[PDB]
């Protein structure tokens, strides 16, 4: 446990953190690699 | 949000939701940025022509949720405001423009699985993702149909919602309307034609819309939900600020007024 300002972020816990991926997460993916 | 599905749990942290005190009413959404500094749409807080001018004293902000109805014991931090900021050039007299506002808490909240962080957007991220045709993705609690104002709606979202949508260039987003559109706000949504709808509605502006970046697998918020006509109707696009070319900012006040 620790306290500090805005640190590392962006990384959900239930998730990123236990490097699962959620439902959706695979059509924002597939968007951009379909652009550039 | 139109055409959201139900969200899994903890799947956005900084979901942040602004309720006025007495008598208690879900007002906006919002997002976690720092363990005491909470992102919003100025919207939610002034808007004189509904005689809207809500007091730091009128709002509390509850943290950690997943239910709209139910309090829950052990996911959920209540906090109340230290001070509320807004945009000296929120221009509520025309169209919205830098629509944003800043909520310090009065107290730090102690992040948990369930309560955390949005990351602001950098130069290289801003520039490498806000391109048209990239979806991103826009949550809450609030309306699921564009809905006669009663009080018991009936619209209301068991379970936070989630959707996700195109960023629409700007000719097409200028297009869309006849309110005057400026460079600090984005359109999404889809075009007629898609296959696919979705919007956010009424009760979802503050809360973000976020990007997730392939670099470094984390996420980022790119918008907030400021306004739109209507709800998801075809050939209108939802509009939000544009988190970005007011980033400037982002930093300044906190970095002004910071002890
Ligand atoms: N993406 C969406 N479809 C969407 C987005 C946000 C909302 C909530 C939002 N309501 C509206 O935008 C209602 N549509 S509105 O009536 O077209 C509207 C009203 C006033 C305006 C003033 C300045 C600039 C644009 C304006 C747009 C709100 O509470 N506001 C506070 C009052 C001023 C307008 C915004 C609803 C729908």
């Amino acid at each position: 446990t620790f306290g500090a300002g805005e640190a590392d972020c962006g990384l959900r816990p239930l998730f990123e953190k236990k490097q699962v991926q959620d439902q959706t997460e695979k059509e924002l993916f597939e968007s951009y690699i379909e652009g550039r | 949000i139109v055409e959201g599905q139900d969200a899994e749990v903890g799947l956005s942290p900084w979901q942040v939701m602004l309720f006025r005190k007495s008598p208690q009413e879900l007002l906006c959404g919002a997002s976690l940025i720092s363990d005491r500094w909470v992102l919003t749409a100025a919207h939610c807080l002034l808007y004189p022509p509904w005689d809207k001018n809500f007091t730091v004293d009128d709002l509390l902000v509850r943290i950690g949720k997943h239910s709209r109805t139910r309090y829950e014991r052990k996911v959920e931090k209540i906090s109340m405001l230290d001070k509320i900021y807004i945009h000296p050039r929120y221009n509520w007299k025309e169209n919205l423009d830098r629509d944003i506002a800043l909520l310090k808490l009065k107290r730090p909240i102690e992040l948990s699985d369930y309560i955390h962080p949005v990351c602001l957007p950098d130069k290289q991220t801003a520039a490498k993702l806000l391109h048209a045709g990239f979806k991103g993705r826009v949550t809450g609690w609030g309306n699921r149909r564009e809905t006669w104002t009663t009080s018991v709606a009936e619209v209301q979202p068991s379970v936070l919602q989630v959707v996700n949508l195109p960023l629409v260039e700007r000719p097409v987003c200028k297009a869309s309307t006849r309110i005057r559109i400026t460079d600090n706000m984005f359109c999404a949504g889809y075009k007629p034609g898609e296959g696919k709808r979705g919007d956010a509605c009424e009760g979802d502006s503050g809360g973000p819309f976020v990007m997730k970046s392939p670099y470094n697998n984390r996420w980022y918020q790119m918008g907030i939900v400021s306004w739109g006509e209507g709800c998801d109707r075809d050939g209108k696009y939802g509009f939000y600020t544009h988190v970005f070319r007011l980033k400037k900012w982002i930093q300044k006040v906190i970095d002004r007024l910071g002890s």
